[PDB]
């Protein structure tokens, strides 16, 4: 429960962390938190705050949702983070080449996701842009959850395709293989 | 798969859905919205007042998270400077005046979001339009309920034919500095409360320096007529048999992002006969003229609660 | 007064009068005084944009932007806007003194500071202040501020010695008869002020070629 | 006296509408599905605009209020879910409002306006028609104003402005074609009872077996027909 | 030429000769008329104008160092003096899945050597860093003539004095100026040890280029050497010492004028 | 203002101001301050007037003009950068930290006195001609202080009892803040010092200020001696190191560095440090110090 | 939104091939003035004029306010105009607009310098009381020449208003409620109006009087001559165009005088058919 | 002028209230740092915030300064803006309209932006904005009441004091990283009965006969640094001495405040 700036440690005894600014050969805490360390290597000391509000950081898997489909790329605001909720939501983008690596050329973003959908994506990489960039290309990426045109909710068929239940209706869209 | 919380952000609709027509559950199974509290149940309001010392009417309206702050700040307008000023008749020896208050735009209220208030109400920028729209409601109200007196605002010559050197002008502001409610219903009882701590300084021309003077350790009360007293609610609607309604009382922001529907009611039972000083539906059509009249119901019990907060 | 109609007020002008600009120029006709500073041709942080930005020392706001529209758009027809599409250009303008004329003053001084920047021109664009003074007839060239107030003013502005006017403003009334007098009475003092602006641009040209 | 209103007198715009009742004359613009500004743009429906330009001076506070009402009714009543980021833009200009002959003029006021509202509702609908936008249903609104200086009560309809002042209270209703109140608003001291009265009354202009669900068909029927003779 | 020639003023009406960089035809009947104030010019039988003073203007051969504006996607940036931003393409940068990896390359602010491998026409310039030599600069300081004139080799490595390694010096056609110690990782931004002698003797070479284009000496390779060696001297003989590497004021003019002398 | 640089380049800068002997960029000794040409009277129609040109060549034209007002604020600041709107932040606190150094003086605002009920007032409007390439406020206070010796204020031929009169010829009038030859004190001066590390510097260069490890600017007013100066401290204000505001250094191939490798230049996240503040006024206010030499040298200032 | 709307390049080319042919798209002669409607509306003060497609209403409104601290002496007047997303798509509510701002001024200039409207007799009471005249430009639809359109409404409207009468009793001024005091006439000296010239070829060769819409984006510049029908020309707004020589400018306000008089007449006729009618004599 | 926005008051100028025609120094210097009662959570929307309060004389006399501070949390920033790789931070702080003198909320007075860089140099410093990219971390501060030519800059260093206070505790609440707390602090010279040396650790100017100078520092607790210092005075040169032992008074200041900071967020939050 240490306060910003309490002397968590020599720079001998313990490594910089996450939580931790270090000046002075003396690791100093960086935020209001419980502290902790993961024990070659020296061990890691860092601090949590108890929402965290965390910045994407590239290789994380993210659950958003899809503002609109356009042909060379779909745009998505940056809900959650993996077990942080964002109270601060910044907007991800998925580019067509990025849905699925197999068969891009076949690849449509029509096809693949449809506004409204909620997918689970990684950050292929920070921005270089106000919009941050996601790909779904992993087999384990897809949308988890979907409202149809009509409204109706659609449980999974196929892994191309989305049934709407009462319509009997199916529409294409990558689905998650977990 | 419910992830707890995570689920909340992604299809909320659905989420507040479960918990109100909550299924077979080895529970009492009560509708409990996301906030907690039972749709019949309302935030409950707490007011503390004579908090700033330099407006000369102070008062705090908290709602839970929402809070208001409304400050009371008296001028002297001279009745030259006044358009349009006509000596009045103590009484009279059928033409009726736009109005006192109105003609000369004596009582001037603003009600101010904070950009501290919400995410979604930031600063740098124009006002927004709630904080507009709920500007005038208040100012028509005031005018309309007759809280204030024109009367007492009059500043007297009391010449030893009397006349009207000037009137008082009460200038009224709030300020929100959080927005987790409805915005109207705390401001309005605000408002009351606060012209109720008014105490205006006693005000005497003096001839020889022929400028309007107030006195030190001289205090006047404003009287206020009537304490009316408002509750608003908004519908929620599983759409997105006819779909299924429910009505929601002094709701929480988020129900008022998935709720497209608001009432709003005025009324007062200080005479002791139930009086509905004004109302406000849209964007619905649960409202029917059944559920209306039943909704002064539930003002009358908010009335009757919010008394024994206002002292 | 103790002018002839013909005659204008001293003009003293300096061409690349700021000592680290793409562009500057410092003009004065009798009293009234006008510095110009321009950024050449360059990118912020299809045609050119000209912005035009005058600031009135401390010795009304709808009057300064019509000024500043005004200049902007006649430097903006002699100016070859066209040739770099995705380039802004800025005229900063600071009036120190005024005398009236000030508008003409500004797109005289303006018109000054591009040909120092290189910016390409097709003509210089020269205005002066003309007047009736009421049938006999003394039309003049040179308004004072005094001369303004009692006078009907005139503002035109001339494609170099063409014939050609790219401005013409008057705020104060005229009868339309006195009008074909005094415009031509303007277009022969563009004339005088493009003779000693050219002038100014050449003589400089001659000490830089030998410095 | 009786309702009088003409369709496409705004030629460029996609619609356009003049309605004259009560003394009080609106001209509005309808301007169809239309790319939304992004800050105005809600991305899963559409976002309605309602723009209430005063006859003179310059948009109240009030002003503001009497558009945010418009908005919401009138979205139920549009299918805002037909074009995801379409920006409809409603936009009326009142002419002429029946004059208070016992007030001189004041430019800027901040009581809620509920006598113009009654024509604002019945000028949009009629617009938004000759624009085309998909709709729900289609919605009519007068309103009612009580005086108790007779004894009992008078019901005074379809209000002038002085009588708004004079009156004891005011109420403002709405019906959709399926009869059910869109929109409500009173302002005064007045009893439920007497306003479920008002209710009923507003009822009228809704169902029929002055006449407004007459008036709006009538108005189309003669336009839709006048648009229709080349069917021949 | 010998006379000035003043925007507005008609070149000739001769058919014969066509137009030139600076000059302006009206429509119709043929006319050439300058649009510019400059000396005239009569190159291949074309009637050309050439500013006394106007911006720099790309061409194909130059060699310019300009400072990274915006990280404009699938393009790059700069700022090459030029009336409009030049851009240079992500095709012609060195390479060690690079769109993403963009910014590692350059960043906003980055100061790069390349040599224009377009002129687009409206003025703007396509620069290429694809030789060998040319980098991101690094252990230097920068410099800005606003003169630089058009040479086989506008980079050279300096011998360097009082016991300065060797300082690699490069004048942009454009010009701007890059003075560093001479010495893939080529993108960072870590600076190797400079020695304090170095730094002192980095400045002096700034302020030859600064004072010479104050003086209006024309700055090339031997001009710049030439005054750095004037200048050592000017410090040793005066009173100051050494180590009064500041050139500017009279002093500069000094030199320049001992160069011209 | 906010000049763009890379984070080598400033890796640079930084570390040659660091070394103990202070290598600037320029060669320019820490006292040493860069040439300045400047008139005065530059400005007709004023009551007082100046304008001054820099090495960067950022220049000013500032004019103060002034009327007896009843005895409400005593003196008027305004600035009119070209692409900056009047409502722009910093510029407002610019012009309050000059109006600061002026009315915290008490010499100043006691020459102003001249009745009970009735006060000089001074409008100051500060003029910057040159585009706003560099960090301002230098430029603005000699501008201001030049002006200021400029104004002349009408003799009042009046008792000073009575409601005031004045004479109308200008030459009778004396100037504000007069020459040595009663002491005579000398107008205020507001000028930056930055510091690198240890190391002080004076004067600072806009490519130099971003590698700035604390900002101050130090406001002194002197008496004339009609060991040369006695002079007296007014305000005191941190500029934010634009070093904040800037690009991060990749380190050649530990979300915060263990250790401060050399090559790298991180924004410096602390503040300034207790030890260098002090110092840093003692040397500014120090006898004999530089602001004697630039307050002389304005004094030389030809006027009109 | 794209802030203007732009003509097709194809569409731009015969517009200006049919100019210098002297074909017009509108159908009628460069030299002509689209046909004119001025209706006035029942209450006093309100006028909406109608030029091919584009119309505009004018509202006059005179409240009585505390005048400004630096002229005690002068009542204010003022000309609002206000494009509106009626107008066009693209304009924008609180948002200004480059021919938003010029039209105001050019206007206000117009009607005060002619000075038809008298600053002495605005002000009631010296100290605290003055008229506010106003006129609200409100611009229904954008086709061609929206300032000459509401000049001719605004000049009509103001004449059209009354003020509410004023008496003062014991030396103490009243403002006298409508329905207590009859109203009160402009007391309007004489009337300004303003025409607007257009040019669409370089070395403005091509001049139009009355522009389109699609012409008005053409075309290169353009002139607005403001004239009384005795010939005293209040304003003349050149302000920028490609170089138009002189000759031709001059020959155009001749011709202006000449379209002037004919509003004239017909504005004072229909001032005269209302008058008729509410007060038949 | 009346806004299109808000609701507007009579086109006639009010007039302010208009009344018909010493107090003891409070208490001991180095204690004299009034009490103070900060809370975080005052508002929840928000990433964090804090509410400060402090006591016009002795204990509990009255509240007569209150501050409520609202911080946003890293805030994606408008795309139309440059990319920045340091955080962005923005401090606003406007006066309530209940003061001594009705400020407009609009006006945002040229008093009030002052204080807002004031507030934007210390709290940029304590924040780490290397750590966030493409973030932008607002600030905001609504004064409920200020404290109570020359008498004003007083009165604003004690009200800056506060604001920097608050917003340490602000920043703590929301995840955004501080190299130390901030804690601001105040000091002047006093003239008593001849006394003229003292120096008070809360300026409490009223009560002071006349201030000769005074400054308001920003020290950083556990890091020997001044974030932000500004001060206004008269000294003679030769009398430098004491500025040096007024400045750290005021640090001497700011500890003690900090310990109202760290004892708020340390005790049960």
């Amino acid at each position: 429960l240490a306060l910003p700036g309490q002397l968590l440690g020599p720079i001998s005894k313990y490594q910089p962390g996450p939580g931790t600014h270090v000046h002075e050969s003396n690791l100093y805490s960086s935020l209001l938190g419980t502290v902790h360390v993961t024990q070659a290597e020296l061990p890691t000391i860092s601090v949590s705050a108890a929402k965290r509000e965390i910045l994407p950081e590239v290789g994380n898997i993210v659950l958003c949702r899809v503002i609109r489909i356009t042909p060379r790329q779909a745009v998505v605001t940056i809900l959650v983070c993996g077990d942080t909720v964002l109270d601060a939501e910044w907007q991800g983008l998925i580019r067509v080449q990025d849905i699925r690596a197999t068969e891009k050329d076949r690849v449509k973003v029509y096809e693949s996701f449809r506004p409204g959908d909620i997918v689970r994506a990684e950050v292929i990489s920070l921005g270089d842009q106000a919009n941050y960039y996601l790909s779904t290309a992993r087999n384990e990426l897809g949308v988890i959850l979907a409202t149809s045109e009509a409204g109706n909710t659609m449980y999974p068929v196929s892994w191309r395709e989305y049934r709407d239940p009462i319509t009997g209706l199916t529409e294409l869209r990558k689905v998650a293989k977990p | 798969t419910f992830p707890r919380g995570i689920f909340a952000k992604l299809s909320p609709h659905p989420y507040l859905l479960r918990t109100l027509c909550p299924d077979p559950s080895n529970s009492s199974s009560t509708p409990q919205r996301t906030n907690g509290r039972r749709p019949n149940e309302a935030r409950p309001f707490r007011v503390n007042l004579g908090s700033l010392s330099h407006a000369h009417g102070s008062a705090l309206v908290r709602a839970g998270d929402t809070t208001v702050l409304c400050g009371v700040r008296g001028e002297v307008l001279p009745v030259e400077r006044i358009p349009l000023f006509r000596q009045p008749d103590v009484n009279g020896s059928a033409t009726v005046g736009r109005g006192e208050l109105k003609e000369y735009d004596l009582l001037v209220p603003n009600i101010e979001l904070a950009t501290g208030s919400a995410p979604q109400f930031l600063p740098g920028v124009p006002p927004t339009a709630l904080a507009q729209t709920l500007s005038t409601r208040v100012y028509s109200l005031l005018h309309s309920t007759r809280l204030v007196s024109a009367e007492e605002l009059r500043i007297w010559y009391r010449p030893v034919q009397d006349r009207v050197v000037a009137y008082w002008v009460l200038y009224i502001d709030l300020v929100f500095l959080s927005f987790d409610g409805n915005p109207f219903d705390v401001a309005w009882a605000a408002v009351v409360a606060a012209l109720r701590d008014t105490k205006l300084p006693v005000a005497r021309w003096d001839p020889d320096r022929e400028m309007v003077v107030c006195s030190k350790t001289e205090t006047m009360k404003l009287t206020i007529k009537g304490l009316p007293i408002a509750c608003s609610a908004a519908v929620f609607l599983e759409k997105e048999e006819k779909n299924r309604h429910w009505i929601l009382l002094d709701p929480d922001r988020l129900e008022e992002s998935l709720c497209k529907e608001v009432i709003t009611m005025v009324v007062d039972f200080s005479d002791g006969e139930t009086r509905i000083r004004a109302i406000e539906k849209q964007g619905g059509t649960v409202f029917g003229r059944e559920l209306i009249r039943s909704f002064a119901l539930v003002a009358e019990d908010r009335w009757k609660v919010v008394k024994e907060v206002m002292k | 007064d103790g002018r002839r109609w013909n005659e204008l007020r001293r003009v003293h002008a300096q061409i690349r009068t700021q000592a680290a600009a793409d562009g500057s120029s410092y003009l004065e006709m009798g009293h009234t005084k006008v510095m110009c500073v321009v950024t050449g041709p360059s990118e912020p942080g299809k045609e050119a944009e000209v912005v035009v930005s005058i600031v009135i020392a401390g010795f009304n706001d709808k009057r300064i932007i019509e000024m500043q529209s005004t200049v902007a758009n006649a430097l903006s027809a002699s100016l070859h806007t066209h040739l770099f599409p995705h380039s802004q250009i800025t005229i900063s303008l600071h009036v120190l003194s005024q005398d009236g004329s000030l508008l003409a003053a500004l797109i005289n001084a303006a018109t000054l500071a591009c040909v120092d920047a290189g910016i390409p021109m097709t003509d210089y664009v020269v205005a002066c202040t003309a007047g009736s003074t009421s049938e006999n007839a003394d039309p003049l060239l040179d308004l004072n501020h005094q001369e303004e107030q009692e006078l009907p003013w005139l503002t035109v502005a001339t494609l170099g010695e063409s014939d050609k006017v790219a401005v013409l403003v008057c705020e104060s009334r005229v009868q339309v008869s006195r009008l074909e007098g005094m415009l031509a009475v303007g277009v022969d003092g563009c004339k005088q002020i493009r003779a000693i602006l050219d002038h100014v641009v050449r003589q400089k040209g001659r000490r830089m070629i030998r410095e | 006296t009786a309702p009088e209103a003409a369709l496409g007198v705004l030629p460029r715009a996609d619609g356009s509408a003049r309605y004259s009742h009560a003394g009080y004359t609106v001209t509005a613009s309808v301007n169809g599905p239309i790319e939304a500004q992004r800050r105005d743009e809600h991305p899963y429906e559409a976002h309605v605009d309602v723009i209430v330009r005063p006859a003179a001076g310059v948009g109240g506070t009030r002003e503001r209020h009497l558009e945010s009402i418009l908005q919401s009714s009138f979205a139920q009543i549009i299918l805002v879910k037909s074009f995801p980021r379409s920006l409809i833009q409603i936009v009326l200009q009142v002419e002429e409002s029946p004059e208070n002959e016992y007030v001189n003029t004041k430019l800027v006021q901040a009581s809620l306006n509920f006598a113009v509202m009654p024509a604002l509702f019945q000028t949009a609908m009629l617009a938004l028609l000759s624009a085309g936008v998909p709709m729900r249903a289609t919605a009519t609104a007068t309103a009612i104003a009580l005086a108790s200086e007779n004894g009992a009560t008078k019901t005074l309809i379809d209000p002038s402005p002085r009588q708004v002042e004079l009156a004891q209270s005011v109420h403002v209703f709405a019906f959709t074609s399926q009869d059910e109140l869109l929109l409500a608003e009173s302002e005064g001291d007045f009893t439920i009872k007497e306003w479920d009265a008002a209710y009923e009354t507003a009822k009228n202009i809704c169902c029929r077996p002055p006449d407004l669900r007459h008036f709006i068909r009538s108005t189309m029927e003669a336009k839709v027909a006048t648009d229709l003779h080349w069917k021949s | 030429s010998s006379d000035i020639v003043t925007p507005g003023e008609l070149i000739t009406t001769s058919p014969q000769f066509m137009r030139g960089h600076g000059t302006y035809i009206p429509p119709g009947t043929t006319s050439i008329i300058s649009s510019v104030a400059g000396t005239i010019l009569r190159t291949n039988k074309l009637l050309s104008v050439r500013p006394l003073r106007a911006r720099y203007t790309p061409e194909v051969g130059d060699l310019v160092v300009g400072r990274i504006i915006e990280v404009q996607a699938r393009r790059w940036r700069v700022d090459v003096g030029s009336t409009q931003f030049a851009s240079l393409p992500l095709s012609a940068i060195n390479l060690p899945t690079d769109e993403l990896q963009m910014r590692s390359f350059f960043s906003e602010g980055d100061l790069l050597v390349a040599e224009v491998q377009g002129v687009y026409g409206d003025g703007g310039a396509v620069l290429h860093t694809r030789s060998l030599k040319y980098g991101k600069l690094r252990n230097g300081v920068f410099v800005a003539v606003s003169g630089v004139v058009r040479s086989r080799r506008q980079v050279w490595t300096l011998e360097g004095a009082n016991g300065a390694g060797l300082i690699d010096v490069v004048l942009g056609v454009n010009g701007y100026v890059w003075i560093a110690k001479h010495t893939a990782n080529m993108y960072s931004s870590q600076n190797d040890r400079i020695e304090a002698e170095t730094m002192r003797e980095i400045a002096r070479l700034r302020g030859v280029v600064m004072a010479l284009v104050e003086n209006g000496l024309r700055v090339d390779e031997d001009m710049v050497m030439r005054g750095y060696r004037e200048a050592v001297e000017m410090a040793l003989v005066s009173p100051e010492g050494p180590e009064d590497v500041y050139l500017g004021g009279e002093r500069g003019r000094q030199l320049a004028a001992a160069l011209t002398a | 203002q906010h000049v763009l640089l890379s984070p080598a380049e400033l890796a640079y800068l930084h570390a040659s101001l660091s070394l103990t002997p202070p290598i600037r960029p320029d060669g320019r000794s820490p006292t040493q301050f860069r040439p300045l040409i400047a008139e005065t009277g530059i400005l007709p129609g004023a009551n007082g007037s100046a304008r001054v040109c820099f090495a960067d060549g950022t220049e000013a034209i500032v004019g103060v003009k002034a009327e007896v007002e009843k005895t409400a604020s005593w003196v008027e600041i305004t600035v009119e950068i070209p692409g900056v709107r009047d409502d722009d932040s910093g510029m407002v606190f610019l012009a309050q930290l000059l109006g600061e150094a002026l009315l915290a003086d008490g010499e100043f605002v006691k020459k102003l006195w001249i009745n009970r009920r009735y006060h000089w007032k001074l409008y100051i409007d500060i003029l910057l001609i040159s585009p706003p390439l560099s960090y301002p406020l230098p430029l603005l206070s000699l501008t201001t202080h030049l002006a200021l010796l400029s104004t002349r204020l009408p003799r009042l031929k009046s008792e000073g009892d009575e409601d005031p009169y004045f004479d109308d010829d200008w030459a009778v009038a004396p100037y504000l803040f007069p020459r040595s030859s009663q002491p005579t004190t000398r107008p205020p001066i507001t000028l930056l010092v930055m510091a690198v590390g240890n190391n002080i510097l004076f004067d600072p260069s806009k490519e130099e200020l971003a590698v700035a490890d604390v900002a101050l600017a130090v406001s002194v007013t002197a008496t004339d001696v009609d060991r040369g100066r006695k002079l007296r401290l007014l305000s005191i204000r941190t500029i934010d190191p634009p070093s904040r505001l800037t690009p991060p250094g990749v380190p050649n191939s530990i979300s915060e560095p263990i250790e401060p490798i050399e090559g790298v230049w991180r924004a410096p996240r602390g503040g300034a440090k207790r030890l260098v503040l002090g110092a840093l006024v003692q040397k500014v206010l120090e006898k004999g110090g530089v602001v004697d030499e630039v307050l002389d040298a304005l004094e030389g200032v030809e006027l009109t | 939104m794209p802030r203007e709307v732009e003509p097709s390049l194809s569409e731009r080319q015969f517009v200006l091939q049919a100019l210098q042919e002297g074909l017009r798209l509108d159908g009628r002669q460069l030299d002509q003035y689209r046909p004119l409607s001025l209706t006035f509306g029942d209450q006093y003060g309100v006028a909406d004029v109608t030029f091919g497609k584009t119309r505009v209403l004018a509202k006059a409104s005179a409240e009585v306010t505390v005048p400004y601290a630096d002229r005690p002496l002068d009542g204010i007047f003022t000309i609002a105009t206000e494009l509106s997303p009626m107008t066009s798509p693209t304009f924008e509510v609180n948002r200004p607009t480059e021919t938003e701002v010029l039209l105001s001024r050019l206007l206000e200039k117009t009607i005060r310098r002619s000075g038809a409207l008298d600053t002495e007799s605005l002000c009631l009471v010296a100290g605290q009381k003055c008229w506010s005249i106003r006129v609200d430009v409100h611009v229904m639809s954008h086709d061609g020449n929206l300032v000459d359109a509401a000049c001719i409404a605004v000049v009509a409207a103001l004449r059209h208003f009354r003020k509410p009468d004023t008496s003062i009793e014991s030396g103490v001024l009243t403002i006298y409620t409508p329905a207590e005091r009859e109203p009160v006439p402009l007391s309007w000296l004489h009337t300004p109006f303003c025409v607007t010239w257009s040019f669409f070829g370089d070395e403005g060769e091509i001049a139009v009087l009355d522009a389109t819409w699609l012409e008005e984006q053409v075309r290169v510049g353009s002139c607005t001559i403001s004239m009384n029908k005795h010939g005293e020309i209040c304003q003349i707004a050149k302000l920028g165009g490609t170089p138009v020589e002189a000759v031709s400018l001059l020959q155009c306000t001749s011709i202006a005088l000449t379209k002037v008089k004919e509003f004239s007449d017909l504005v004072d006729k229909k001032l005269a058919e209302d008058f008729k009618r509410r007060n038949p004599g | 002028m009346t806004d299109r926005r808000r609701i507007n008051g009579p086109a006639g100028a009010t007039i302010p209230p208009v009344y018909e025609d010493a107090l003891k120094i409070r208490s001991r210097p180095s204690n004299i740092i009034r009490k103070i009662y900060l809370k975080t959570g005052v508002t929840p929307s928000a990433s964090g915030s804090a509410y400060l309060e402090l006591e016009t004389s002795a204990n509990s006399g009255v509240s007569g300064l209150k501050l409520s501070c609202t911080v946003h949390g890293p805030r994606s920033l408008p795309r139309s803006s440059p990319f920045s790789p340091h955080m962005v931070v923005s401090t606003h702080v406007k006066y309530a309209p209940f003061a001594t003198k009705q400020r407009r909320g609009y006006l945002r007075d040229p008093t009030e932006r002052d204080l807002g860089i004031h507030l934007e140099a210390a709290l940029r410093g304590a924040i780490i904005a290397d750590r966030w990219p493409k973030s932008g971390v607002d600030i905001i501060i609504s004064i409920i009441e200020g404290d109570q030519q020359g008498d004003e800059v007083w009165d604003m260093m004690n009200t800056l004091s506060g604001c920097i206070t608050v917003a340490s505790a602000a920043l703590a609440d929301a995840g955004i990283d501080c190299v130390d707390t901030v804690a601001g602090g105040v000091a002047a010279l006093v003239q008593d009965s001849d006394g003229s040396p003292e120096i008070v650790v809360d300026p409490i100017p009223s009560e002071h006969r006349k201030i000769l100078a005074a400054c308001c520092v920003a020290y950083l607790p556990m890091r020997d640094e001044v974030t932000n210092l500004w001060f206004r005075g008269d000294l003679p040169a030769s009398d430098m001495d004491l500025y040096t032992e007024l400045v750290e008074k005021g640090i001497q200041a700011s500890r003690s405040a900090n310990r109202v900071l760290v004892d708020c967020l340390t005790e049960t939050v």
